[PDB]
């Protein structure tokens, strides 16, 4: 794949829960790293690389 | 799905043709309709290369709860002497009748004359039905982008398409026609920052106080609102909208007021009338100003400044620490006509 892209997904609420002051808050959001992945430190030997 | 066929017998007459649009949530969240039932919507049309101006009429809207979702409207087209004109905004008012609410949706004609192409006596019965079926044909928004549903329902009429009348030359480029709005207000913004920076000259590239608020010690400081006047030019040179607080000074028939977002730290709230100030450039004037909260904290605060029109068209902009300059808009007895017309 190409360089690792961010997509953030809007969903609406469930309807439990819809019910907020401005237009914006009836809908939550979430970030999902697309073609990356998630990682402990690196040693600190091999930081250059 | 009930709004279409309502206002065929209430608007339907008051009109030539309806442009029945369904409205899906992607431009709801666009821009910011807050879908409840005490919504009052108000439309009208602005005519190009006329005199331009349509009546106001209300439309009905409804959430359509579920194959497309989201709220159904009918906009207005009108026709003069038999015909449609191709650049030709259509613009839809939404306001709520108690709270502080006015938001302005544009639409342009070519986006939706396209997409509608493809013994006792009797005594009649014509109930509002939805019993016609819908034809869903897509849309984008050309201002926006944001897709929208046009419906077509089933009833000279299928020999001819629908009438359109293309301008003829000389013509300015149709990236400038349709935003015409656009190029009008931004010219008469860059037209006022040079008033301001003229009033500079003769000053002596100088910001006199004007306000008698106290101002902390430091160096620093004195650069930072040096750095307020230049932001603001930044600003009201790149700011080009509909609703500004000089439109509303030109079609009042009372000081009006926007503050600005420095930085991008805030978003405008454009058009604040201040009600029972008047704006004379006396000494007694300026105290009724800062009985007002917003001037209080353009002032006392930072990064927000302010500007201040009165209804002669003359206006100061207002920095924190007090200090004022002021500026004039200039708008010709030709430009009124423009802006009274189309906009009041």
């Amino acid at each position: 794949p190409f360089v690792t892209q961010a997509a953030r997904v809007i969903t609406k609420r469930d309807p439990a829960q819809s019910f907020a002051t401005h237009e914006y808050g009836k809908d939550v959001a979430q970030t999902v790293l697309v073609n990356g992945f998630g990682a402990f430190a690196v040693a600190d030997r091999s930081r250059e690389a | 799905m009930d709004a279409h066929a309502i206002n065929e017998r209430y608007v339907g007459p008051r009109c030539h043709r309806l442009a029945h649009v369904v409205l899906p949530r992607t431009f709801l969240l666009h821009h910011a309709i807050p879908l409840e039932p005490e919504i009052i919507f108000s439309t009208y049309t602005r005519f190009s290369r006329s005199p331009g101006s349509s009546r106001r009429l209300v439309v009905c809207g409804k959430r359509v709860l579920p194959s497309p979702s989201g709220l159904a409207l009918s906009l207005p087209l009108f026709s003069h002497d038999g015909n449609f004109h191709p650049f030709d905004i259509s613009v839809l008012r939404i306001s709520c009748p108690g709270s502080n609410l006015s938001l302005t949706v544009r639409f342009l004609y070519l986006s939706l004359v396209v997409a509608m192409g493809a013994p006792p006596v009797r005594l009649s019965f014509n109930p509002v039905n939805a019993d016609v079926p819908a034809t869903w044909r897509d849309a984008t928004n050309v201002y926006s982008g944001a897709p929208y549903y046009v419906c077509v329902y089933e009833r000279e009429d299928d020999w001819l398409p629908i009438p359109l009348s293309f301008p003829e030359e000389p013509v300015p480029p149709p990236p400038s026609l349709v935003f015409m709005d656009d190029l009008f207000i931004n010219t008469k913004q860059c037209d006022f920052v040079d008033t301001l920076e003229a009033a500079c000259r003769t000053q002596g590239y100088t910001l006199r106080q004007r306000v008698p608020v106290a101002i902390p010690r430091d160096a620093e400081i004195a650069d930072a609102v040096k750095s307020h006047f230049l932001e603001a030019c930044l600003v009201l040179r790149g700011l080009a909208s509909e609703a500004s607080a000089w439109i509303r000074a030109a079609t009042s028939p009372a000081c009006w007021m926007d503050v600005l977002g420095l930085w991008e730290s805030r978003p405008h709230t454009l058009g604040l009338e201040l009600r029972g100030v008047n704006c004379g450039g006396t000494d007694g004037d300026w105290l009724e100003i800062l009985k007002q909260p917003d001037v209080q904290k353009t002032v006392s605060g930072s990064l927000v400044a302010c500007v201040i029109v009165t209804p002669a068209l003359e206006a100061w902009l207002v920095l924190p620490g007090g200090f004022a300059i002021k500026g004039r808009y200039r708008a010709s007895k030709e430009d009124l006509v423009f802006i009274r017309g189309r906009y009041g």
